[PDB]
């Protein structure tokens, strides 16, 4: 058990992610 | 103590997404719950060492250790249970180092999920997730972003000219053009405040299905 | 009287549209006003001779009469004023019959723009505008509809068998697995009259941009 | 002026509108 503590996770399959979350104001456009 | 360092994470109203790191897989499942999986690679395959299922209040902590012996395959989902059960602060210290990368997961994702979205004459605003102290992001029609956290807050102007500002202490000194952009954010700000503390206390007496995200007006 | 034909027209918070018909044109413009044009053809063309705008609540009624002699042509807007003004109990009967055109479309516009969405488990139901009484869809995720008006209930089935029903009155008698499906709907209603309820009065004090048109939740 | 309370107005140019109002909710979707 080496620590976790450094992991990265924030990656572009985290972006798509935001994105879609986004994605429902992004109505009236 | 852990209370002292971090508060209990609360994954109410997030979008599940399982999202793999190179040692860990952290999760926040349909269950709401946030799940953590330890990994290790042996003979060029991945396996779980143990895995740490918090609740959706981050007060409950389920821990297991799926055994090969000694792990379980990597899945397109968490192992099944075969345990030991905390409370947020009687959880040990070898423990929460991990419970502070959900933690801190959460709270990223917190901090993108929008919860309230509103439309005014000039602007879409939108409160986030991470209470207290929210997000808040203000996306003019015109062209102009606002972006206000606890600390700081971002201001980018049609040209694109993209710079930031500590809290409020620069506030007085700018283009009065722009002084007229965060008059009105900070309006939405208040309003954006007001119908979450209403939407709010209705959802603590409704009880049933969520009442965020929400979207708000229109044009 | 003509208060007591008709209540005042309301066009708050409804897109604009030009409606044309055979003799006349009504409208809901940008500034929620709602206008009735008279249209006349001569000549074979198409002209307006007199023009009925509505405030935005039906208490003020603005006619003109554009001359070429004897009229103006029609168009994609309507007609700028050259005047006489009324509040709706001075309004002479000579133009009621007019006023409950725009005061019957408006009506019929606001049964079918959506006031509140609500997302449940199970549903996602829509609280009209056409308020008190307004009409109510709930559209299962199943496949099953429910529409709610005043006086009578449609439901449809997955089978797409679809059927009606008078005031509650046949409300008991019905396959109990349809007594599952209106409990719930039952439920979206208390819910979404609540969250008018308070929104509404929040939006009573802010005075800025409206509250409604409005979404919540997901899934 | 012969009388308007005859003009029938609900027409596809409408039922389009009315499409259009609706198609918010659609977002899940």
């Amino acid at each position: 058990d080496d620590d976790i503590d450094d992991e990265m996770f924030y990656d572009d399959h985290l972006e798509a992610y935001f994105e879609q979350l986004a994605i429902p104001g992004m109505i009236y456009e | 103590t852990l209370r002292s360092i971090t508060s209990p994470l609360v994954a109410h109203r997030l979008k599940p997404i399982r999202q793999k790191t190179k040692k860990a897989v952290v999760s926040i499942l349909d269950s709401e719950e946030v799940c953590v999986e330890l990994v290790k690679e042996y003979a060029s395959q991945e396996y779980v060492k143990e895995v740490l299922q918090i609740s959706s209040d981050g007060n409950t902590i389920t821990i297991y250790y799926p055994n090969g012996g000694r792990g379980f395959p990597l899945a397109d989902r968490p192992p099944s249970p075969t345990i030991s059960r905390y409370s947020f602060d009687n959880l040990p210290e070898k423990y929460w180092r991990k419970y502070q990368y959900a933690s801190r997961f959460v709270q990223l994702v917190r901090s993108k999920s929008p919860k309230i979205t509103y439309f005014t004459r000039y602007a879409k605003c939108i409160l986030m997730e991470n209470s207290p102290g929210a997000d808040f992001e203000v996306w003019f029609y015109d062209g102009v972003k606002i972006h206000k956290t606890e600390d700081f807050i971002q201001v980018i102007e049609k040209t694109g000219k993209s710079y930031t500002l500590k809290s409020e202490s620069e506030v007085n000194s700018l283009k009065e053009e722009i002084k007229m952009y965060m008059d009105h954010a900070n309006e939405g700000h208040r309003i954006c405040l007001a119908l979450e503390s209403i939407i709010s206390e209705e959802e603590r007496k409704t009880r049933s299905a969520p009442f965020f995200p929400i979207i708000i007006g229109r044009k």
